[PDB]
C-alpha cells in the first residue's frame, strides 16, 4: 500500500486541490514543470504515494481534475503549478451545474461520470499497490457536491476494498454563493455517511472566523480561506508523505480513528494560524491545536467528547516534551475524552517543517461535537424545506420530494447517533 | 422522469396551442359568416322591394 489517487471536483474542489499540489510539490522539491530540485533523499523516499515517474525523470501528480464547466479548470492550467498535471486527466463538460445537486448527481454529471472513471482506471492500473482515493470538493454547489458524491459511489462499486477519504468544504451563510446550499449539503452528507472512510469537515464558517477574529483580515477572500485549508491538507498527509519509522497507511489510520462506521467526520485544526518570526514552543502548539478558535469546523469541542484524536507535530523539537504536553491536556481535561476508548490520543513527529514555519502541529479530532455542524445545516434545510422553497430547481431535473425527506431523516439520524456516544 | 416531464410539457404546449388556433379560426369564420349572411339578407329584401314596385304597376 503506497499509491494514492487524488480527484478534485468543482470550483472549490479544484481551488483547494490546486493549493494542495502547490504546497506538497514545494515540500518534495518538485518545480512547476515537474523536475526535482531538492536536497534531502527524504523528499524522494515516498514520492510514489502522490506522484508517477515520467521520462527524463519528471514527476507527474496522480491527480484527476473534474468539473462540469471549463472555467475553473482553465484557471488551474493557467495558474502557477498547472503545467505539472497530466493533460489527459483534465475531464470536463460544458453546460455547468448551476449550484444544483440534481444536475451534478443525476443529469449533467451522469453524462460525464464514465469518462472520469476511465481516467481513474488508467491511473489505478499502473499502481503497484493502490491504498485508496482522496477527494476535494464543496458540498454547497452542484458539481463537487452532486457529481463528487456520484463519483464516490461509482468508485466504491469498482474498488470496494480501497479507502475513500475526503476533504469536504461545508457551506455557511457567511460565505454563501446561493440559498440552496443547505439542500445540496444535506443530500451530500447522506452519501458520505454511506460511502467514505474519513471526511474532513472544512467549514467555511470556521475559516471565515479564523480569518476575521484571529487573523485580523477585514475582507477575507477565498485565497485566505484556502490558505488555512492547504496548511491542514499538508498536515494530514505528512505521515504518509515522509517516514519517520511510522508504519501506517490510510487503512491502518482509518482503523485507529473510526470506532463506528457512520461516525467518520473529523474536526481538522492547525497551529500556528498564519496569513512568522517567533517560533512556537511545544506547549503553545498543544494549547492552540486543541483550542476551539483554531478548529476548521465551527463546533465547540467542550459541547461534545473526543472518540479519538490524532496530532502530527512538524519540526525539530523534543519528543519528550511533546509526550509531556499531549499527556498534560488529556489528564487535565479527561472528561472530554471518552473513558471507553483507552489511550485514544496518538501522536507523531516529523523532522521536516512546512514552508515558512519552524514548527507546526496538525490536529485531527473525531469529536461528537461535530453534530453541531450537521444540526446547523439541518436547521437551514428545514427552514426552506417546510415551505418546499426552491425545490422546482431539483424537481425539474427529475427528483422527488421523498428524496429530500429521506436525506433530512438520514442526517438527523447521524445527529442522534453522535448524541448517543456523547452521553455514554 | 426528467425526460418524461420535459416531453410532457412540450407535448401539451403543442396540443394546447393547436386547439386554440383551430378554435379561433372556427370563431372568426363563424363571426364573418354571420356578417355576410346578414348582408346577403339585405340583397334578398332589396329584391322584394324592386319586385313590389313592378308588381304594383
Ligand atoms: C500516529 C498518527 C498521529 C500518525 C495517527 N494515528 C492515527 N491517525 C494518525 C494520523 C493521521 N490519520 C489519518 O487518518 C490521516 C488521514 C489522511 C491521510 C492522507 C490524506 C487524507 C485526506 O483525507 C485528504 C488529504 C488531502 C486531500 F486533498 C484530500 C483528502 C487523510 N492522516 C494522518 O496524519
Ligand atoms: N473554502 C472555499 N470554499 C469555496 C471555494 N469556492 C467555492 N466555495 C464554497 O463552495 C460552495 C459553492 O460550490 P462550488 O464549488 O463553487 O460549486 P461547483 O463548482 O458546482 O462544485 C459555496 O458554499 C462556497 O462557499 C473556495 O475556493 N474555497
Ligand atoms: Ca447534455
Ligand atoms: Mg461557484
Amino acid at each position: 500500500m503506497r499509491e494514492i489517487v487524488h480527484i478534485q471536483a468543482g470550483q472549490c474542489g479544484n481551488q483547494i486541490g490546486a493549493k494542495f499540489w502547490e504546497v506538497i510539490s514545494d515540500e518534495h522539491g518538485i518545480d512547476p514543470t515537474g523536475s526535482y530540485h531538492g536536497d534531502s533523499d527524504l523528499q524522494l523516499e515516498r514520492i510514489n504515494v502522490y506522484y508517477n515517474e515520467a521520462t527524463g525523470n519528471k514527476y507527474v501528480p496522480r491527480a484527476i481534475l473534474v468539473d462540469l464547466e471549463p472555467g475553473t479548470m482553465d484557471s488551474v492550467r493557467s495558474g502557477p503549478f498547472g503545467q505539472i498535471f497530466r493533460p489527459d486527466n483534465f475531464v470536463f463538460g460544458q453546460s455547468g451545474a448551476g449550484n444544483n445537486w440534481a444536475k451534478g448527481h443525476y443529469t449533467e454529471g451522469a453524462e460525464l461520470v464514465d469518462s472520469v472513471l476511465d481516467v481513474v482506471r488508467k491511473e489505478s492500473e499502473s499502481c503497484d499497490c493502490l491504498q485508496g482515493f482522496q477527494l476535494t470538493h464543496s458540498l454547497g454547489g452542484g458539481t463537487g457536491s452532486g457529481m463528487g458524491t456520484l463519483l464516490i459511489s461509482k468508485i466504491r462499486e469498482e474498488y470496494p476494498d480501497r479507502i475513500m477519504n475526503t476533504f469536504s468544504v461545508m457551506p455557511s451563510p457567511k460565505v454563501s454563493d446561493t440559498v440552496v446550499e443547505p439542500y445540496n449539503a444535506t443530500l451530500s452528507v447522506h452519501q458520505l455517511v454511506e460511502n467514505t472512510d474519513e471526511t474532513y469537515c472544512i467549514d467555511n464558517e470556521a475559516l471565515y472566523d479564523i480569518c476575521f477574529r484571529t487573523l485580523k483580515l477585514t475582507t477575507p477572500t477565498y485565497g485566505d480561506l484556502n490558505h488555512l485549508v492547504s496548511a491542514t491538507m499538508s498536515g494530514v498527509t505528512t505521515c504518509l508523505r515522509f517516514p519517520g519509522q511510522l508504519n501506517a497507511d490510510l487503512r491502518k489510520l482509518a482503523v485507529n480513528m473510526v470506532p463506528f462506521p457512520r461516525l467518520h467526520f473529523f474536526m481538522p485544526g492547525f497551529a500556528p494560524l498564519t496569513s512568522q518570526y517567533r517560533a512556537l514552543t511545544v506547549p503553545e502548539l498543544t494549547q492552540q491545536m486543541f483550542d476551539s478558535k483554531n478548529m476548521m469546523a465551527a463546533c465547540d469541542p467542550r459541547h461534545g467528547r473526543y472518540l479519538t484524536v490524532a496530532a502530527i507535530f512538524r519540526g525539530r523539537m523534543s519528543m519528550k516534551e511533546v509526550d509531556e504536553q499531549m499527556l498534560n491536556v488529556q489528564n487535565k481535561n479527561s472528561s472530554y475524552f471518552v473513558e471507553w476508548i483507552p489511550n485514544n490520543v496518538k501522536t507523531a513527529v516529523c523532522d521536516i517543517p512546512p514552508r515558512g514555519l519552524k514548527m507546526s502541529a496538525t490536529f485531527i479530532g473525531n469529536s461528537t461535537a461535530i453534530q453541531e455542524l450537521f444540526k446547523r445545516i439541518s436547521e437551514q434545510f428545514t427552514a426552506m424545506f417546510r415551505r418546499k422553497a426552491f425545490l422546482h430547481w431539483y424537481t425539474g431535473e427529475g427528483m422527488d420530494e421523498m428524496e429530500f425527506t429521506e436525506a433530512e431523516s438520514n442526517m438527523n439520524d447521524l445527529v442522534s447517533e453522535y448524541q448517543q456516544y456523547q452521553d455514554a | 422522469k426528467a425526460i418524461e416531464e420535459n416531453n410532457n410539457f412540450i407535448k401539451m404546449a403543442k396540443e394546447k396551442l393547436a386547439q386554440k388556433m383551430e378554435s379561433n379560426k372556427e370563431n372568426r369564420e363563424a363571426h364573418l359568416a354571420a356578417m355576410l349572411e346578414r348582408l346577403q339578407e339585405k340583397d334578398k329584401h332589396a329584391e322584394e322591394v324592386r319586385k313590389n314596385k313592378e308588381l304594383k304597376e
